[PDB]
């Protein structure tokens, strides 16, 4: 029951809801999804769903479901008992069976491929893997949550993803609002970041915000954000380099040439 | 088919050079394996 | 025994179940026809479970999830046969099947090569070897099921015509449950009841007529695997046990 | 004489009949050119069964299964462990064949380099193997057996030019089901003998004049296929032999 608390930043009125729902699903062991958008901050979320289950106790490795070997899918997910080096006694490890009592994060699920999607499947529910060679497979008390930008709906109509594998997963999907939605904790995220950031930078004392600053930081529909506020905040400040006069200025592309 | 460099699995194998000379030692007769070992027990001072 | 854990009464699965009765006791394989979702598996082990065949170690394979080499392989790959890789070689799902019921899921989606071994493997209780010439013959008893129109894949060649055609005697129907209407209750009810025994709650408090007018109006396209989903979605949006539940939800991709 | 299966009482069937004869005693390519449904390799039995040697094993089975690439592994094979995908020598199917006879179901869906390799080798006849090494060569029959107008496919270049006239030394083109008259009925009446003799039931009622017109109406897809299916499912849920079969089972999959 102990809260990890970390950094929840929301001021929102709705992130505080999403603080909200995510919480009353913490205790469920039911597939999840999470889906955001190119500036989201949802990897905070998944380890905010795991860290308040009473299975907190468990490991939370949490795998790359885009960058696993086509070739190695099958030991990599199972994993193979006899191990290496002949009658050596160290056993395999595996990917599903080390996660046992503790939540499993899964990311780009709609990236990850079709050899991997009908992998998946016929191991979600059945609670059985066998690592290769042997008779014997064994059931494992695993917890999914799964983390998605990308639109689910229109890769099933494409074909590109299995329906069954995606409806199957999650039963309620948690909902992350666009930064240019929030509107509202920039004043409060925009310092925190920045006040972190003198530190990296090595200098003592943030100088203030001017009132346009921050009419430029409200206005404007942020493309991919939150992690966008962040480098707004963060190249602005360290490019001004000094705590004498207060920032006076924003960029939001270092692209344009000038 | 298709041509490409991909990975495998399943499989098992070790050696070293000591264990190596361990194994080879059974495939010699014992009379002349004795030989073998008398050489040994020249060159190591506490093995009788 | 053993169907309680399904129900029914529309007269349609009224009629499944009286026909499951009467052909419980053959043996030989029978067709099973119905929707994504729709009581493939729930009717499944009630076949195995009529004292016919309730003995056996029964076992069902999907058919639709396995590759090319896979699929035919896991069958029946090597069993007996010893050659050069391929360490520590089994039987497959179809070999430890025998002696209990079992399902292959999918055979529509499914290689043709594959498809025709399949068929031989049915009749005459005859299972080819890679390795020895003699051939298994256990009576073990799996009938196959689709869900698809087979007939239609026939036309274009898209499904091995034999196979088929000779197990075309024992059709079964599942119908949707967008055809059931009076399931729909009972069975919101029953699962209801177990998402609260689930989360700790007081009592199920029931539906509002708005909740029953949506209920009865939506299309549905999953069954069960569907309904079921979103029931306890729904169950898990209130989360009190005071007054009757009146917001529900289908399409958890929409907002507000 | 394999009990004589499927005679054709109607002349167009009995003048096939008589052609085969000439055929079987000598080497030369045959394609056949009926309907699926119709023709099917009935008579390929006959040209593998009353050639000089009926020793040569005739394995068939080219139906095509296979999209592409897969019909090379599964015709020649693969060298001595070549490739990716190989493990051992793989001899495939015109060496498994061999002293033998080979048939080809849908030839014409085979892609042009499948042809183009079926040409090279069949005067020659050896045999490239895919992997390669030392040309070998093997003599063995052709039988092809495709279902559409197959001039078209050359009109419109799918079907290779010196290909199609070599192996269509000589078409024995085959007889639509509908053609067949007053056929029906004794077709009916094989298959109706033979499924009460495989159902052990102790003789046959009859027919009745209602299930005679519906099978004098029908259309009837299948030479043997559509209609054998119906006879024998008609017997099926009649089971009885004291009154006379009077339903029909037109489809399997129809509703309710
Ligand atoms: N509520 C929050 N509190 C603190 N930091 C946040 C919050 N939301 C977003 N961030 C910052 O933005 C980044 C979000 O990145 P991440 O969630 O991994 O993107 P994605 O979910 O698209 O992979 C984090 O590195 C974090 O520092
Ligand atoms: N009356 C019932 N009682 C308990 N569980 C049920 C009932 N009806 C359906 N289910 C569950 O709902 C699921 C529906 O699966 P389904 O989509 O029919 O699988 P398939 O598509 O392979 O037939 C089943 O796995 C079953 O356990």
């Amino acid at each position: 029951m102990a809260e990890y608390k970390d950094n929840l930043l929301g001021e929102a009125n709705s992130f505080l809801e999403v603080l909200e729902q995510v919480s009353h699903l913490a205790p469920l062991d039911k597939p999840v999804l999470i889906i955001g958008e190119r500036g989201t901050g949802k990897e905070l979320i998944a380890s905010r769903l795991h860290y308040l289950s009473s299975r907190w106790q468990g490991p939370f490795i949490s795998l790359n479901c885009a960058a696993l070997n086509e070739n190695l899918l099958d030991s990599e997910l199972f994993g193979h008992e006899a191990g290496a080096f002949t009658g050596a006694q160290k056993r395999h490890p595996g990917r599903f069976e080390r996660a046992d009592g503790g939540t499993l994060f899964l990311d780009e699920l709609a990236t990850a491929p079709m050899m991997v999607q009908e992998k998946l499947l016929r191991v979600i529910e059945y609670g059985e893997l066998e690592r290769v060679g042997g008779s014997q497979p064994l059931q494992v008390n695993v917890r999914l949550v799964c983390a998605t930008n990308a639109d689910l709906p229109a890769m099933v109509n494409e074909g590109t993803f299995r329906a069954d594998l995606l409806d199957r997963l999650a039963f309620d999907v948690v909902q992350l609002p666009p930064l240019r939605e929030r509107e509202s904790d920039i004043m409060l995220m925009a310092e925190y970041f920045a006040i972190q950031m003198c530190r990296e930078i090595k200098l003592p004392l943030f100088p203030g915000f001017t009132e346009r600053a921050r009419e430029t930081l409200l206005n404007y529909r942020w493309p991919g954000n939150i992690r966008e506020l962040k480098n707004v905040v963060e190249r602005s400040v360290y490019r001004h380099g000094t705590s004498d006069y207060p920032l006076d200025d924003i960029i939001i592309d270092p692209f344009k040439r000038r | 088919m298709k041509q490409g460099l991909q990975l495998r699995l399943s499989q098992q194998l070790a050696m070293t050079p000591q264990l190596q000379q361990a194994i080879r030692l059974l495939q010699l007769s014992t009379l002349e394996l004795q030989q073998e070992l008398q050489q040994a027990l020249e060159s190591n001072p506490l093995l009788e």
